[PDB]
RNA sequence: GUCGCCUCCUAAAGGGUAACGGAGGCGCCCAAAGGUUCCCUCAGCCUGGUUGGUAAUCAGGUGGUGAGUGUAAGUGCACAAGGGGGCUUGACUGUGAGACUGACAGGUCGAGCAGGGACGAAAGUCGGGACUAGUGAUCUGACGGUGGCUUGUGGAUGCGCC
RNA sequence: UUUCCGGUGGCCAUAGUGGAAGGGAAACACCCGGUCCCAUUCCGAACCCGGUCGUUAAGCCUUCCAACGCUGAUGGUACUGCACGAGGGAUCGUGUGGGAGAGUAAGACGCUGCCGGAAU
């Protein structure tokens, strides 16, 4: 007969948004795993080596736009 | 400018061999310039060639028959 | 020395007066002028040896008076025996008084002593007042020696002028003084 | 074989502080680097071991 | 008026300086702790503003257009140095302590450098 | 035979057979049309048979348009073989037809001969179809 | 035929999801293709020009991303993460608040701090590479350092730790 | 206070692209030089410095144009959560909630904050 010349898939990477808008986070909490900057780091958000976006401070996550970039901010909690 | 990068360029006397001399400056070495012809000495735009063309078919007809 | 080149003074007085009277611009700083001279040399036959490039550098430095921009190959082409990064051309940009004196020396000395010289074409305009022409030889420039040339080479001389249209650029170059014929 | 592992040791205390890789054709000779020696407590010159 | 795109039909120097300014602003941002010191350098004057970019409002500013600096005899670099001294004095008056310097698309050289060094002499922590 | 010059993927999932026609529900080329009232897969051989029927009836007058192209490859399992061992190779080329899709257009021919030619062509298609016109 | 890893689709707009389902890649490479600082904009098209032609090199206009990205694909990047110049070794040592992701072994991101450095005028950035593959637990043994232990004591020897 | 204008942000085309006309008081800008700090993988073109002469020609700014591009309802339709129903079958329909894309009418020749200059 014949055989299948496909069959290989990589393991699941479980990317995506981990903390959504208005969610209270600690400093250092990961907000989104991503490849590239689909989201950019905003105010109080840092970007990791693998483009992970993490909270630089305590507060609430918000998603927005800064200039032309789609950003994630962590607004300090009042 | 920089030192030790460019060739020597000093004052120079020239001759155009057509009653023309100038006080330009050129890259030559320990001597003078002797050029064949200049622009004002040239026969192009002073009108001394008048080549046009030679297309007298009827002119040659009349010269060699009449 | 401290003396404005004769071409520059003649340009200013005669040519500015002529363009003001003949084209009649409504603003004083609209009269076109010579922006720069560009001497290019495609040295494409230098992928196999580098001494011909020493010759090219010497020839065009003596012609222009400044060291050239040696340009490396942009992209590799196999139809061309051409790789990437090998320098395959050299050009000199003359601006300021140097452009004027190079233009004067070219006009008075270089192009008139071409074999069976017949002027230069006036149909070589790019469409914005800038006029380019090519020389198949480099031996007309009498400021260089004769019995020590390595190999035959040519160049492209480009006049970039601040002339909006082709007609006033042609007028500018003609009034500066160019051998212009009436043939194609 | 073509990109081997090379050990960088301090030129002061001969301490095999670092290990990295090179090409052995692009860098045929031993590599000098300015690394930090935990023993010498400062930045010293490190050389590939021979 | 700050559109993210560089407006076309701008002159070549204007386009280049706009690109340089936008690239400089990528890492420079003025907060209350460290406001941004922007020096706008034209062919005649230097206009300095210290800005809290969070609120988008200028805290203090100085220029060669002020009354006590039109008559002052000096060079362009000397006038820029006097402007740097004045802006440092005004920053100390308003309680700024430290600023982050923004060359606004120009090279840190000459008039801008003299302004920055004078502001540093005045007591600015940068 | 209508076969594409090339396709990006030769092994594709079956086209969806759900929903009314997404586009091409109105005459755009000819004066009369065949409109599909049922969905299905229209192979290139059926398209060719219908085209031959119309073209042979109408003879020399007018033009015929095929609004649907069979650019969907359908694979075939190796014959007499068990299941598995990969997907088969393409065997048929189909167009995915939905109710209300104008399949063929006809022009330059009066209404009765057009009606007869399109009746002949419709008797070749695997789905139900009807003759349509531009409101006369 | 396949067996581990990476990318996309199937996968039903969080994540996950199978088949001998559909496509491809990896078992590296780079002392710069790493760090930092500064500068630059492309491909394509049109026109003019010696060799030179569609396409080497030059000039003017137009062109916003269709070029490029070490390497598959996807997500990104023109603010460039793409092109170039200068100086460099952070391709660090001791750490790791807090998190993401797996039954677990494990995989991944990480603020702030000290030491000693690189670049910058500074702000600052740097614990390799735009990101995600380029990898192998434990046992056993080996080499360098250190000197904690050593069967009566001192050595030796052996072991331990990194 | 107001008007006009020079910088510096925010929204990131309702803002742009294109066309027509007009303006420069301070400012801006081209512009004039290159001696000096500094520079071009050649060039004072650019970067940098000294001036502010000349000029509003271009940048910039004001106004007009819906032209290209951009924004864009209401209603309907597709689709769909839940509950059902029909057909021999691909598949289809209804109740109850949600509800596009396209298209149409239409909007639109930017909105706005701070600093400064001139006049008021
Ligand atoms: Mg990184
Ligand atoms: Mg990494
Ligand atoms: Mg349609
Ligand atoms: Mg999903
Ligand atoms: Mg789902
Ligand atoms: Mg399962
Ligand atoms: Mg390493
Ligand atoms: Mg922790
Ligand atoms: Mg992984
Ligand atoms: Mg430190
Ligand atoms: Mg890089
Ligand atoms: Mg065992
Ligand atoms: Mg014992
Ligand atoms: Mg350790
Ligand atoms: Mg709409
Ligand atoms: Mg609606
Ligand atoms: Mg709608
Ligand atoms: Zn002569
Ligand atoms: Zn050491």
């Amino acid at each position: 007969a014949s055989s299948s010349r496909n069959g290989r898939d990589s393991n699941a990477q479980r990317l995506g948004v981990k903390r959504f808008g208005g969610q209270l986070v600690n400093a250092g909490e990961i907000i989104v795993r991503q490849r590239g900057t689909h989201f950019h780091p905003g105010d109080g958000v840092g970007r990791g080596g693998d483009d992970t976006l993490f909270a630089l401070r305590d507060g609430n996550v918000e998603f927005g736009t800064r200039r032309g970039r789609r950003v994630v901010n962590v607004t300090p909690v009042e | 400018m920089k030192q030790g990068i460019h060739p020597d360029y000093r004052e120079t006397t020239v001759v155009c061999t057509c009653g023309n001399t100038f006080t330009t400056r050129s890259t030559s070495q320990s001597g003078t310039l002797n050029a064949d012809v200049c622009s004002k000495c040239h026969p192009f735009y002073t009108g001394k060639q008048k080549i046009l063309d030679a297309g007298g078919r009827v002119a040659r007809f009349e010269r060699r028959y009449g | 020395a401290h003396e404005m080149p004769r071409l520059k003074k003649q340009y200013r007085e005669q040519i500015r007066a002529a363009m003001q009277e003949e084209f009649g611009y409504r603003n004083p700083m609209l009269i076109p002028g010579l922006e720069k001279i560009v001497v290019n040399m495609g040295v494409g036959d230098a992928a196999h040896d580098s001494k011909v490039m020493d010759g090219a550098i010497r020839d065009i430095t003596a012609i222009t008076g400044q060291k050239p921009q040696v340009t490396k190959a942009r992209k590799s082409i196999a139809q061309f025996k051409l790789r990437e990064g090998q320098p395959i051309g050299c050009h000199v940009t003359l601006r300021g008084d140097r452009m004027w004196e190079f233009a004067d020396r070219l006009l008075t000395l270089a192009l008139p002593r071409i074999r069976d010289f017949r002027g230069l074409n006036s149909n070589q305009f790019d469409g914005k007042g800038n006029y380019t022409f090519g020389l198949s030889e480099q031996v007309m420039f009498l400021e260089i020696d004769q019995d020590k040339i390595d190999r035959i080479r040519g160049m492209d001389i480009t006049f970039v002028t601040t002339a909006q249209t082709n007609e006033e650029g042609k007028a500018l170059l003609k009034h500066l003084g160019f051998p212009f014929k009436a043939k194609d | 074989d073509v990109r081997p592992k090379i050990t960088l040791a301090c030129t002061e205390c001969k301490e095999r502080n670092y290990i990295t890789k090179k090409n052995r054709r692009n860098n045929p000779d031993r590599m000098e680097m300015a690394k930090f020696c935990p023993r010498c407590r400062k930045h010293t010159a490190h050389r590939e071991t021979r | 008026a700050s559109t993210l795109t560089v407006r076309k039909s701008l002159s070549d120097r204007a386009k280049a300086r706009a690109r340089r300014q936008a690239r400089g602003r990528k890492k420079i941002f003025g907060t209350v702790e460290r406001p941004r010191m922007v020096v706008t350098r034209s062919s005649k004057h230097v206009f300095v503003q210290v800005i809290d970019d969070v609120a988008g409002n200028t805290l203090v500013s100085a220029s060669t257009m002020e009354a006590e600096l039109r008559e002052m005899s000096g060079d362009k670099t000397a006038k820029a140095a006097r402007v740097g001294t004045i802006i440092g004095e005004r920053a100390k008056a308003a309680g700024i302590t430290k600023v982050v310097f923004d060359k606004a698309g120009n090279q840190y050289h000459g008039r801008i450098a003299a302004l920055a060094d004078a502001a540093r002499e005045a007591g600015l922590d940068f | 035979m209508l076969i594409p010059r090339r396709v990006k993927y030769r092994k594709q999932h079956h086209p969806k057979r759900t929903g009314a026609a997404k586009g091409g529900t109105q005459l755009a080329f000819g004066d009369y049309g065949i409109q599909a009232t049922e969905g299905g897969y229209l192979t290139n051989r059926q398209i060719e048979a219908a085209r031959i029927a119309m073209t042979r009836y109408i003879k020399r007058g007018g033009k015929v348009w095929i609004n649907v192209y069979p650019d969907r490859p359908m694979t075939k399992h190796p014959a007499e073989s068990r299941m598995g061992s990969g997907k088969g190779t393409p065997e048929w080329w189909i167009a995915n037809i939905k109710p209300g899709r104008v399949l063929f257009e006809l022009s330059g021919v009066p209404e009765d001969v057009a009606r007869e030619a399109m009746r002949l062509a419709i008797h070749k298609l695997p789905m139900k179809a009807r003759f349509i016109s531009r409101e006369g």
